[PDB]
Order: C-alpha cells, then sequence, then structure tokens
RNA sequence: UGGCACCUCGAUGUCGGCUCGUCGCAUCCUGGGGCUGUAGUCGGUCCCAAGGGUUGGGCUGUUCGCCCAUUAAAGCGGCACG
RNA sequence: UAUGUUAAGUGGAAAAGGAUGUGGGGUUGCUUAGACAACCAGGAUGUUGGCUUAGAAGCAGCCACCAUUGAAAGAGUGCGUA
C-alpha cells in the first residue's frame, strides 16, 4: 500500500530550505510514500551524533508515534554512527536523501544499463555504512583463543574482502557496456553530422520540443519520445535525424533530467549518460521561465554541466512556458536567449531558424553547369543542397544553389568563373 | 556466421538445410546465414 | 494479483498429484492455453504473458486469466541456521495441474490469437498447447 | 529415378567398355576410366547404355541417378569437350602466358603463376579473359575455381576475377548521409 | 651497463646534470643498456634557469660507458665515466652544446647531430 | 557467500611471500576463418586452436587494489586457498 | 528362433527451445481431354491512370486497379536508372 513518512530538515544556512523541503516532498510523492508531517530546525550547525539534536529527536519520535509513521527520511546525507543513534534512539527506521533519490532510480531503469548503474550505486552507498551494521553479529565479544588451526585472519579482514570483490565485477560489467554502446556511434562520427543536445532541469519542456520538431521536420514522424509532467520521466538518451526544408540534414538528441542536492555516487552514472551531450556540437538549455525559482535551477544546471565534463560549447538559453505568462510576446530571440513555448507551430519555427542560423554558416554560392547525357548530378544538387534556380541550355544544366565546402570540391569541375 | 541452438529464417528467401549433420540457414543476405 | 486479506500467513506447500478438478474447457474466448503439466505458477509469470499476449493485440479483443495466486510461500536469508521458526513470506503462487485451461481469447482472428497466445507461452514454465472451444 | 532411367546414345567414334565395375570410354578428344560400386549394372549394345536399379530405396535410388549423370558428362566430354570462361574487372588487372604457364597480375606485389595439369588447357583471347578447356567437368571446373580463388569479385567496386554468369551482390561504401 | 636505479652525468647543455634511469626500452624483459640506447630516466640534479627541471621525466642516449664497447676489427674502448644526452621524440638533442668525448658507435644508430655537436668522436 | 555435521580432538600446522612447478580451457598475445553500422587506416563480434609466450618498481603483513614506466601480451582457474 | 526399428557407438548422462533425419498410419487438391519440373515462344494497347514532386514513365509516396485485342498478359512480382 502507501507508506507513512516524516521529511527531517535543518537550516545549515541554505539560501532557502523551503523549496529544498518542497522538493523533497514531491520525492516522496514520487515514490509511492505521502507526507504526513515535517520537522525544521534553524540550527546553524549539523549535530555531530544525531543531526538534530537530543531534544529534537525525542519531539521527533513523538509526532512520528501520533501520526502513526513506519518511517523518517532526512533532507541530507547521513553518517553511518549518525543513522545507528537515530534507529537506537527512534525504535523506527531511518533512511536519507540519497537513499530516496536511489529508490526512485531503481524501480524506473528499463534498460539494463540503467539497472546496472543504480546497482553498482547503492553497492558504493551501502559499502561504508555496513561496518557496524555487521559488527553486531561480528562483535560476539566470546569466539575462542589460540588455535593451532584456523583461517590466519580476522573475520573482519574476510568480510571486508568479500564486500570489496563484487564492486569491481559490477563495474567491469558496466565498462563492457559502454564500450559496446561505442560501436553504436561509428556511423555518426565516419560521417560528419552536426549535433544539437538538450539540456535543463526536470519538467522544463525537452522531450516536447523534441517530439514537435520531429512531428515538423522527420520522414518517420511516427517516432515519438514520452511526455509528463509526474518527476524523471525519460530515463534514457533519444537520437532522431532532422531535415529542414532548405535541404539540411541534423541529429537531435535528449537526455534526462536531474534535481539540486544530487548524488555523487549517481553523479558519476550521469556522466556516463552524458557522453553525448559531451560531445555536442550546440547545446539548447531549456528553462521552465513560468517558475520563479527558475534562476536558482539555471545555476545548479551548470553546476552539472561542469561536472560530467561539458565545456566551451555553444548554448542558447531557451525560455519554455512562454503561453503560461501574461503580457508577453513570443517567440522572441535576446543575445543568445530564445522566449517561446514549445507546443507551437511558429515557436518551433522560430526556433530551427535560429538552430539553421547558428549551425550552418559555410553554405556559399555557387554556379555549375551539368552535361544532359552526362548528367545524374543534378539529382544531387536537389537532394543534397537547397537551389535557387536553375535554367535549361542547348549544352546542358546551368545552376546555381548554395553549397558546403565538401559540395565544392566534390563538384570542383563543374564550376564555372565569373 | 550465428551460431545458435535456435536456427530458424529470418525473411522470406531464407532456405533451411542439412550439411555434414548439422541444420542450418542459407541465404542471399550474409547476414542472415545461421548454423546450429 | 494479490489477495486482498488472508485467515493464515504460511501454508503447506501441498501436492500437484491428478488432473484439474475443475475449468479444462474454453467457457468464455474462442481460444486458450491449456498446460500439459504441472508446475507452480507465480504473479510476476502471470503479469509478463498477460502483458505479451495484450500488447500483441493492441489492446483489441477480450483476455480472461482462469487462474488466481492463492497460496503463499516463505523464505529464510543467506546466513541464518535450520530452526528458530518458520521463514517469512515472499511471493504468492497458483498451483497449475495438468488440463487447466489459463488464459482465454476473444476478439480477434486465427492469426492474431495464435500468434498472441504462442508469445505468452514462452514466459511460462510450464509445458502448454493451444487449443479452440 | 528420372535420371537413372534415360538412355545414353552413343555418338560416332567413341567406344564405351566395361570391365566389371569398372568403366572405360575412348574418342577424338582422350580417355576416360572410372569406377562404379557393383551394385548397379550396365547393360552394352551399339549405341545404347542403360544402368538398372535393383531395388527401390533411398541410397540405391540416389547411386542410379549419379552413376547415370557420371556416365553421361564423361561421353559427352570425350565427345565435344567442355569449357568454363573467366573476366577479370579492376585498373592494371591482366593476364599473360609464357608457353604452358598462365601468369596473373590482379593487383598483388609478385604475379601469380597457373600451370593445367594433364588433359586441361588454358586460353587467353585478351588481356582480360581466360578460357579453361578440357575433355573433363570435375578438373576444368577444380581449376577454374582456383584461378577464380586467387582474387574473388568484392562488392564495392566489382573488382576480381569472376565468371561471366556471375551476378555479384553490390554494396555501397558510405551511407547515412 | 646501465639498468634501473643507475645514475649518470648528463653531458650535454640543457639544464640537467645527473640523472636516474627509470626504464632501458627495447624488449619485454630487457634489463641492461649499452652506447647508443635509449633510457627513459628522471633528473636529479639540474642548473638553476635551464629548461630541463628537477623532477621531470625525460629520454636521453648513452653516449659513453665505464665498460665501453667492442668493434668488429678486435679492438675495445672504454671511458671512466658513464654519461648520457638528452634527446627529443626524434633523435634530435634538447641542447646546444655537447661536451666531452662520444663513442662512434653513436654513427651507426643515426645520431648525426650528437656526432656532428661533439669536441671528439672516438 | 551459505546449509549439513559424514572422516580426523591417544594433534589432518593455520595467512602472505620465496623455491619448484604441473594440469583445464570458459583464449591475454601470436596462427586460420565467417559477419559487420567491412571504402582505406583503426576496430567490433563469433567459430577453430592449449604449440610456445605471458614485466620491473612506489604504498600497504597484506591477497586484492591504486599509481609510475614498459610490453606482442601483461589470461582466468584446479592441484589439502599445490 | 520369428517379425520389425535405429545409423547415433544412440545403446553407455543432462532441459527450455530449434530442425526438408527416418518408419508406420489417416484425410485432402490437380493429373494420359496430359498434372509437377525443366526447354521453345508470347508476355500487348488507351497508358507516362490521376495527385505530389524538378521527376514519379508499373516499381520514392497518396487515391483509384478500368477497357480493348486476344491464349493469356498485373494500371504490375522483383532487380535496375536519376
Ligand atoms: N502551457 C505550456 N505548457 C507546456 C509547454 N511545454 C510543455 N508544457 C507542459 O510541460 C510538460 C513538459 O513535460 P516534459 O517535456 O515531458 O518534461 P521532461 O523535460 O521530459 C522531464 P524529464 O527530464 O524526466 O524527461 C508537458 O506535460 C506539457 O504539458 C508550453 O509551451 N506551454
Ligand atoms: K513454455
Ligand atoms: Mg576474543
Ligand atoms: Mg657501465
Ligand atoms: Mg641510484
Ligand atoms: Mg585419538
Ligand atoms: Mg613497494
Ligand atoms: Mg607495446
Ligand atoms: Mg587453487
Ligand atoms: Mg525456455
Ligand atoms: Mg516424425
Ligand atoms: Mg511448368
Ligand atoms: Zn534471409
Amino acid at each position: 500500500m502507501e507508506k507513512k513518512v516524516l521529511i527531517v530538515g535543518i537550516s545549515q544556512k541554505q539560501k532557502d530550505f523551503d523549496y529544498s523541503m518542497e522538493e523533497l516532498a514531491n520525492l516522496a510523492a514520487a515514490n509511492n510514500m505521502e507526507v504526513v508531517g515535517e520537522i525544521r530546525q534553524n540550527i546553524d550547525r549539523e549535530n555531530r551524533a544525531t543531526y538534530v539534536g537530543k531534544g529534537k529527536v525525542d519531539e521527533i519520535k513523538g509526532l512520528a508515534e501520533m501520526q502513526d509513521a513506519r518511517l523518517i527520511i532526512f533532507n541530507d546525507e547521513l553518517s553511518p554512527s549518525q543513522i545507528r543513534n537515530l534507529e537506537e534512539a527512534l525504535e523506527l527506521d531511518v533512511m536519507d536523501r540519497t537513499g530516496l533519490i536511489l529508490a526512485i532510480f531503481a524501480n524506473r531503469a528499463k534498460t539494463k544499463e540503467a539497472q546496472l548503474q543504480v546497482q553498482i550505486a547503492k553497492l558504493q552507498y551501502e559499502l561504508p555504512r555496513i561496518f557496524g551494521q555487521g559488527e553486531d553479529m561480528d562483535q560476539q565479544s566470546g569466539k575462542g583463543g589460540l588455535s593451532n588451526r584456523g583461517s590466519g585472519e580476522k573475520k573482519i579482514e574476510t568480510d571486508r574482502r568479500t564486500i570489496k570483490h563484487q564492486i569491481r565485477h559490477l563495474q567491469k560489467e558496466l565498462d563492457m557496456l559502454v564500450d559496446d554502446r561505442e560501436v553504436r556511434r561509428r556511423k555518426r562520427k565516419k560521417n560528419e553530422i552536426p549535433v544539437v543536445s538538450l539540456v535543463g532541469y526536470t519538467n522544463a519542456g525537452k522531450s516536447t520540443t523534441m517530439n514537435g520538431l520531429v512531428r515538423a521536420y522527420s520522414e518517420t514522424a511516427d517516432k515519438q519520445v514520452f511526455e509528463k509532467d509526474m518527476l524523471f520521466a525519460t530515463l534514457e538518451t533519444s537520437v532522431r535525424e532532422i531535415v529542414l526544408p532548405d535541404n539540411k540534414q541534423f541529429l537531435l538528441t535528449d537526455t534526462v533530467g536531474f534535481v539540486s542536492k544530487l548524488p555523487h555516487q549517481l553523479v558519476k552514472a550521469f556522466r556516463s549518460t552524458l557522453e553525448e551531450a559531451r560531445d555536442a556540437d550546440l547545446l539548447i538549455h531549456v528553462v521552465d521561465y513560468s517558475d520563479p525559482h527558475y534562476k536558482t535551477m539555471m545555476k545548479t544546471t551548470e553546476e552539472t554541466l561542469k561536472v560530467v565534463g561539458v565545456e566551451d560549447v555553444p548554448v542558447i538559453y531557451a525560455y519554455n512556458k512562454a503561453d503560461l505568462l501574461e503580457d508577453e510576446m513570443y517567440p522572441k530571440q535576446t543575445g543568445n536567449t530564445i522566449i517561446f513555448s514549445a507546443r507551437e507551430e511558429e515557436s518551433l519555427e522560430f526556433l530551427t531558424e535560429v538552430i539553421r542560423k547558428e549551425l550552418f554558416a559555410s553554405y556559399e554560392k555557387a554556379t555549375f553547369l551539368i552535361p544532359f547525357e552526362a548528367g545524374q548530378v543534378v539529382a544531387y544538387l536537389n537532394e543534397h543542397a537547397d537551389i535557387l534556380e536553375t535554367e535549361y541550355l542547348e549544352n546542358g544544366t546551368q545552376i546555381v544553389a548554395e553549397v558546403s565546402p565538401a559540395d565544392l570540391q566534390k563538384l570542383a569541375e563543374y564550376q564555372v568563373a565569373e | 556466421m550465428k551460431v545458435r541452438p535456435s536456427v530458424k529464417p529470418m525473411c522470406e528467401k531464407c532456405k533451411v538445410i542439412r550439411r555434414k549433420g548439422k541444420v542450418m540457414v542459407i541465404c542471399e543476405n550474409p547476414k542472415h546465414k545461421q548454423k546450429q | 494479483l494479490v489477495p486482498k486479506r488472508v485467515k493464515y500467513r504460511r501454508e503447506f506447500r501441498g501436492n500437484m498429484r491428478g488432473r484439474a478438478k475443475g475449468g479444462t474447457e474454453v467457457a468464455f474466448g474462442e481460444y486458450g492455453l491449456q498446460a500439459v503439466e504441472a508446475s507452480w505458477i507465480t504473479n510476476r509469470q502471470i503479469e509478463a504473458a498477460r502483458i505479451a499476449m495484450t500488447r500483441y493485440m493492441k489492446r483489441g479483443g477480450k483476455v480472461w486469466i482462469k487462474i488466481f495466486p492463492h497460496k503463499s510461500y516463505t523464505s529464510k536469508p543467506i546466513g541464518v541456521r535450520m530452526g528458530k521458526g518458520k521463514g517469512a513470506p515472499e511471493g504468492w503462487v497458483s498451483p497449475v495441474k495438468r488440463g487447466k485451461i489459463m488464459f482465454e481469447i476473444a476478439g480477434v482472428p486465427e492469426d492474431v490469437a495464435r500468434e498472441a497466445l504462442r508469445l505468452a507461452a514462452h514466459k511460462l514454465p510450464v509445458k502448454t498447447k493451444i487449443v479452440k472451444r | 529415378s528420372r535420371i537413372g532411367k534415360k538412355t545414353i546414345v552413343i555418338p560416332a567414334g567413341v567406344t564405351v567398355t566395361l570391365n566389371g565395375s569398372t568403366a572405360t570410354v575412348k574418342g577424338p578428344k582422350g580417355e576416360l576410366v572410372k569406377e562404379f560400386n557393383p551394385e548397379i549394372t550396365i547393360n552394352i549394345e551399339g549405341n545404347e547404355i542403360n544402368v538398372s536399379r535393383p531395388t527401390d530405396n533411398k541410397n540405391h535410388r540416389a547411386l542410379h541417378g549419379t552413376t547415370r549423370a557420371i556416365l553421361n558428362n564423361m561421353v559427352v566430354g570425350v565427345s565435344e569437350g567442355y569449357e568454363k570462361k573467366l573476366e577479370l574487372i579492376g585498373v592494371g588487372y591482366r593476364a599473360q602466358k609464357q608457353g604452358d604457364k598462365l601468369v596473373l597480375n590482379v593487383g598483388y606485389s609478385h604475379p601469380v603463376e597457373f600451370v593445367a595439369p594433364k588433359g586441361v588447357e588454358i586460353e587467353v583471347p585478351a588481356n582480360t579473359q581466360v578460357i579453361v578447356k578440357g575433355y573433363n567437368k570435375e578438373h576444368v571446373g577444380e581449376l577454374a575455381a582456383n584461378i577464380r580463388a586467387v582474387r574473388p569479385p568484392e562488392p564495392y567496386k566489382g573488382k576480381g576475377i569472376r565468371y561471366e554468369g556471375e551476378h555479384v551482390r553490390r554494396k555501397e561504401g558510405k551511407t547515412g548521409k | 651497463m646501465i639498468q634501473q636505479e643507475s645514475r649518470m652525468k648528463v653531458a650535454d647543455n640543457s639544464g640537467a646534470r645527473e640523472v636516474l634511469t627509470i626504464k632501458v626500452l627495447g624488449g619485454s624483459g630487457r634489463k641492461t643498456a649499452n652506447i647508443g640506447d635509449v633510457v627513459v630516466c628522471t633528473v636529479k640534479q639540474a642548473t638553476p634557469g635551464g629548461v630541463v627541471k628537477k623532477g621531470e621525466v625525460v629520454k636521453a642516449v648513452i653516449v659513453r660507458t665505464k665498460s665501453g664497447a667492442r668493434r668488429q676489427d678486435g679492438s675495445y674502448i672504454k671511458f671512466d665515466e658513464n654519461a648520457c644526452v638528452i634527446i627529443r621524440d626524434d633523435k634530435s638533442p634538447r641542447g646546444t652544446r655537447i661536451f666531452g668525448p662520444v663513442a662512434r658507435e653513436l654513427r651507426e644508430n643515426n645520431f648525426m647531430k650528437i656526432v656532428s655537436l661533439a669536441p671528439e668522436v672516438l
């Protein structure tokens, strides 16, 4: 059924501390749990032993036993000794934000890449905590003496080695999977298709933008990407063709969303996943302009991109949800900023116009004379470049069109000087 | 070649034959070559 | 598929001797899967088979599940010895005897029905066959 | 066996004889000798050869058919003969011969040399055209296959050595963009 | 005979003065290096203000050893020290001057600039 | 990693290293091949194959591991954890 | 001894699945007014059906799928061109 939980937080000199508890409640509501009470404390430093102090523990226990809760959720990462102390004091179950995010990710992992990533993150998180957890059985006080027969080791060494071993096996499987993944990018790298990637915060509107663009400018436009409010809807990346009316081709990629106060054991998984965004040719930053806190989001967004390791890539900041705001006109371009609504034909037209302006800038005018009997080149021009005017001459076809340097070099014999 | 316990046709031009006591599939598409 | 409540939390495992008592004929739809052997069938297997065979038909026609997981089973963790009482319940199971019809479908032609039942039968731990009313 | 029941009409100038299971065929172009299993039997008269089938079971049917086919090919090869033709495709691909030795320049750092065995001959109408001739199906086929195996055709340009009756499966070097 | 942990005096113009050898190149189980062989090494003493700095990992060629070389006509050569010259990825020196005598074996291994810059090629 | 308690409590020496190896193949290198999202270069994957080969250091009692510098390559396991 | 089966050394070790192995039965279509397989010949005309496209001529795609001579001959089964 649904479990009853509590959420506990300290001010800790955070600048807001209120959106943090709001999003913690939202995350709990995304794990088939409901918040039946929150406790906050305005302490500028974190308690070393119980994270809240002596009196707050009793207050929390009283509220939990009055509201009939089954678990307590703490807004920040805990310590193994803190977990031991809180569990002993409360006589309940204790869980922290990192555990909550891992729980959210575990049951939404479909492809085994995500499943293995979450598995390794969970084992890495639980590895330091097993010390006092297993000492209760290990610290049996009475075990023996000198024996002249034995393992030549103490039990702590043995169980440390056992827990250390399996981590390497799981990481090895991860590495093999990523190496296999690099095989499927061979065709993209061998050719030189430009790539543009959508990034941003969660529920910003990336998937809707991608679906609109795909419906507008794709051959197999029936290939849509899932969209919803919920929570981390897309846990996988997608790549699609986009072909423009002026006969230009590029690839559009979609990736996952993130949230503030992100665990460090899972940022490695995100760094593995965002490897397509790392080698992108253009970045589109979707921002939910309607949300008042959106500004804060932008900062934390760059922070994530600073950690996975994507930099020096041109970025266009797109402000979604323009229709939800009153007394505003859209689409509009200001510097490297776009104001638009994803569910609009004209907004998508403006965004794709901006993309075409930014990426393709080395398509210059050129004139070619293709002889009639030696034809089969006008088709290449029309299906690989945008033409302006062609003429039916007695000696052949006189075409003028704007092309790329590769086309110029390939068609260097047909050029005519002026 | 694909070496599997479950050799079966993959298109409508695949053909199932036996050679040296082994079941196998031949086709015009070389990706469809299977041996059991 | 889990029962809402039970009178007892622990139960004997039972046996599977003999032919199925009832439910050996197609009674609602036109097509059915019949068990040829006996087996425990869990609710994960039922759910996987149902999703496969329903997705193939694109939510057309009707599907009837003729078995329910009434029985529960327990287990013991790694590292515990024998004794000290019975273990904790894990899942829910249906014991299926030979001859039992466990899935029925209607509302689709021969080809769709037979292919959906073939797709479903590969998710199950028992040896099956396809029968028509 | 429909094949096994068909009659063999002996052409003029070729003679066929039986020594037990062994069969010998002579004519304008050469002499052949071959051994068959005794379970099958052959009749002899002026201008017809008939191979008969004692039993109707599997291997016996197959042997009947293949015995008739082998006799037919043997007699035809002695009488008229057999040939195969080979083409070379590619820039610089050259076929030549010095006496009784075929020399191929097919893109390696060294030329490839071929010498025909007894009963088989190699002819070079043009620098990119080879012909294998002989009065034995198996040997002509084997030598043509050996020559072709030096540089079989490749799917990106068609270059290599191929039969005239070959359709090469063609692929495109660069696709996707 | 230069193997790992043996130290050499640097005989060229670059900032290094003494070098400790880390690896003898040219095979998996190779142990010693002779005149005309390349080694990987680290700078133990340096001259302040030079191009090569202390603690740098470089590679160098041995130009004279205390157990020298035998020639094919039956004669031998030996020196009173072990000395090396710091080189680039090609066989060119990283200095502008070379001090002391150099063995003739550098010419067979195609170290032409080192041979031309030396005061004497014995 | 466990379960059981069948031989040994009128004794079956217990970790790591050193010396000396030997065997399996689910093959790390080298040899032969089919498919490729195999143009070439560089690769991926599978089939055959156990003939030979398969590094020196810093830290830690460590096995393992991380790092430095190499190599064609720095395989995984059994033999009372030989 | 009699009548059959198996070609794996199955017999003398192991499952889900996969398969023109082989034997025995039971139904059903066509055929000496000529069946199945090969060989010879034809396989046509309005017409490049309309739309779309720079094109689209049976064979990128959408909507139609008629008529004539004639033994039949698709507004086309696949390859191929741009
Ligand atoms: N009013 C308005 N609503 C919009 C606009 N664009 C998107 N939305 C709403 O916001 C939601 C965006 O969801 P989605 O794009 O799937 O979020 P997401 O970025 O994929 C979250 P994740 O990172 O997990 O994939 C949609 O359900 C849509 O209804 C807009 O321009 N105007
Ligand atoms: K089954
Ligand atoms: Mg003690
Ligand atoms: Mg010396
Ligand atoms: Mg030293
Ligand atoms: Mg005793
Ligand atoms: Mg050390
Ligand atoms: Mg190397
Ligand atoms: Mg061992
Ligand atoms: Mg199975
Ligand atoms: Mg049978
Ligand atoms: Mg016919
Ligand atoms: Zn096929």
